[PDB]
C-alpha cells in the first residue's frame, strides 16, 4: 500500500 | 574511535554478524568505523554500509510518520488540547533521524564520493547521497526545504547521468536509483508525471535488456523491476 | 535526569506515543523516568513499564541467541578459526542485555516492590523480578549462575504464593506468571516435569473458573491460557 | 516453534 523504494 | 581501535577486517566481520542478528544500529556503527579507516569499500562492503543505514533510518522514518500523523490529528478542528508532548516527541525522533542522515552524508562527503571512480561505486554513493537528502526533505518544513530538495535532486541526477552512460539498463544499482529518484519526483518534488515517466522508461528499457542476462542476473534485475511495476500500479 | 526535568504525566504520555511508534527503547526510558518520580504506578502504567522493557530485552535476547549459535558452530570440530570477533560481539550484546536487566531489577528494588501492597501490583513486580533474573540466567555461565537462578526462582515463588492466595485462577497476571515460571522450570532449572505440571494445573484451574467471567474477561484469560496450551503441546 | 512466555 506504500510506494516502494530500495 | 569509538571504532578506531578495531581492525578494519574485524569491523566488517562484526557488521555481517550484526546483519544476521538484525542489530542494524551496531551494523551501521561498525560500517562507519570501517569507512573511517580511509580505504575504499568493496562492492559487498558498500552493500553492508547501505543496508545498515537504510534499516536504521527506515525505523526512524516509520516512527516519525506515526508521530507526525498523531500530531496532525491533534491540530484538527475539535481535537482536545493535549499540550506539547506530541510535538516534542516528534521533534526528538526528527532530530535523531536528521543526525543519522547527517552522519551518512558526512561519510559520503569525507571521503567516499571523492575517491569513487568506478561507475558501480560512484553511482551507488550518489544514490545514497540522494536518498539521505530525500529523507531530510521528508521532514523539512523551514527556510532550507528547497535547498535540501535540490541537493537530493542534484545527487540523483548526477547518479542517473553516470548510470546511463556506464551501466546496462538492467544493472540493479541503475534500477534502484531510478526507483528512488522516481519516488523523489512523486512525493518530494510534486512531479508525479515525471515519477511515472521515469519508472515506465526504466522498466521498459530493462525489459528489453533481459535477454543478455544469465539466469542469476535475470532474477536480480527482475526483483527491482517488480518494485518499479508496484509503483506504476499504485500511481496509475 | 535524563528524565528528571520532565513531568510525570508527560513521561507517561510519551511512553504511550513511543509504544504506538514501536520505539521501545524510548518507551523504556520514559517509563524509567516515570518510576523515578517516586510515586506508585497504576495498572496501566505497570503494563507500559513491562511492555517497554520486555520488548527491549526481547530484541537483545533474540540477537544474543543468533550470536551464541554462530559462536557455538565456530567451536565445533572442523570449524575454521575466525578469531575473537564472534565472541567479542556476543559479549558486547550480552553486556548490554545484562545492563538492561540490571536497570529493571534496580527499578524493582528502588522502590517498586517495597511500596507495592496490593496483590495485582506485588505479583506483577515479582513476576518481572523473576523474568529479568531468568534473562540473566539465560546468559550466565560463571560462579554466579546458581545464585542468579535461585534469585529468579525465589521471586517467582513469592509471586506464585501471593497470586494463589489473592487472585482468581483466571487472573491474567496469575496466568502469565505461571506461564513464565513454567518456562523457567523447563529451560533454566532443568525441571521439565515441574514445568509441565505447573502449566497443566494452571490451565485446568483456569478452565474451571471461566464460568465466573464476563465475555471480556473470558477473552483475556483464554489468550494466556492458549500460550500455556502451546507450551504443553510443544513439551509433550 | 519456540516456547511461549509473556
Ligand atoms: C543479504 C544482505 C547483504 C549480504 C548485505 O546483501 C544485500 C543484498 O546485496 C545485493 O543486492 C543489492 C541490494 C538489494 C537487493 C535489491 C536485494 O535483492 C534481493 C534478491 O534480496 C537491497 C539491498 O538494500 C541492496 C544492498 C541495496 C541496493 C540499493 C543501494 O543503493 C545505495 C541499489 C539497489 C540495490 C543493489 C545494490 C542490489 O544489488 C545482492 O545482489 C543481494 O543478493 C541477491 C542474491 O540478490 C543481497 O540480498
Ligand atoms: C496495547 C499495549 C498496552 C496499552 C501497553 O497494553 C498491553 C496489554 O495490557 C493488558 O494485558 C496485559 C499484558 C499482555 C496481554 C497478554 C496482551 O493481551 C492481549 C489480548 O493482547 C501482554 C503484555 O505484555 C502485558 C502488559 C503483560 C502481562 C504480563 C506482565 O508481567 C509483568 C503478565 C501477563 C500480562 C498481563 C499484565 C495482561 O493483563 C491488557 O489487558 C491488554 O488488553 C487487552 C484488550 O487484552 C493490552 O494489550
Ligand atoms: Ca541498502
Ligand atoms: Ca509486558
Ligand atoms: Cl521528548
Ligand atoms: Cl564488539
Ligand atoms: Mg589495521
Ligand atoms: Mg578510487
Ligand atoms: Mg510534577
Ligand atoms: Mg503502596
Amino acid at each position: 500500500k506504500r510506494r516502494k523504494s530500495v | 574511535g569509538a571504532m578506531g581501535s578495531m581492525e578494519r577486517a574485524s569491523l566488517i566481520q562484526k557488521a555481517k554478524l550484526a546483519e544476521q542478528a538484525e542489530r542494524y544500529e551496531d551494523m551501521a556503527a561498525f560500517m562507519k568505523g570501517a569507512v573511517e579507516k580511509g580505504e575504499e569499500l568493496s562492492n559487498e562492503e558498500r552493500n553492508l554500509l547501505s543496508v545498515a543505514y537504510k534499516n536504521v533510518v527506515g525505523g526512524q522514518r516509520a516512527a516519525w510518520r506515526v508521530l507526525s500523523s498523531i500530531e496532525q490529528k491533534s491540530n484538527e478542528e475539535g481535537s482536545e488540547e493535549k499540550g506539547p508532548e506530541v510535538r516534542e516527541y516528534r521533534e526528538k525522533v526528527e532530530t535523531e533521524l536528521q543526525g543519522v542522515c547527517d552522519t551518512v552524508l558526512g561519510l559520503l562527503d569525507s571521503h567516499l564520493i571523492k575517491e569513487a571512480g568506478d561507475a558501480e561505486s560512484r553511482v551507488f554513493y550518489l544514490k545514497m547521497k540522494g536518498d539521505y537528502y530525500r529523507y531530510l526533505a521528508e521532514v523539512a518544513t523551514g527556510d532550507d526545504k528547497k535547498r535540501i530538495i535540490d541537493s537530493a535532486r542534484s545527487a540523483y541526477q548526477e547518479a542517473m547521468d553516470i548510470s546511463k552512460k556506464e551501466m546496462p539498463p538492467t544493472h540493479p544499482i541503475r534500477l534502484g536509483l531510478a526507483l528512488n529518484f522516481s519516488v523523489f519526483h512523486y512525493e518530494i518534488a510534486n512531479s508525479p508525471e515525471e515519477a511515472i515517466s521515469l519508472a515506465k522508461t526504466t522498466f521498459d528499457e530493462a525489459m528489453a535488456d533481459l535477454h543478455t542476462l544469465s539466469e542469476d542476473s535475470y532474477k536480480d534485475s527482475t526483483l527491482i523491476m517488480q518494485l518499479l511495476r508496484d509503483n506504476l500500479t499504485l500511481w496509475t
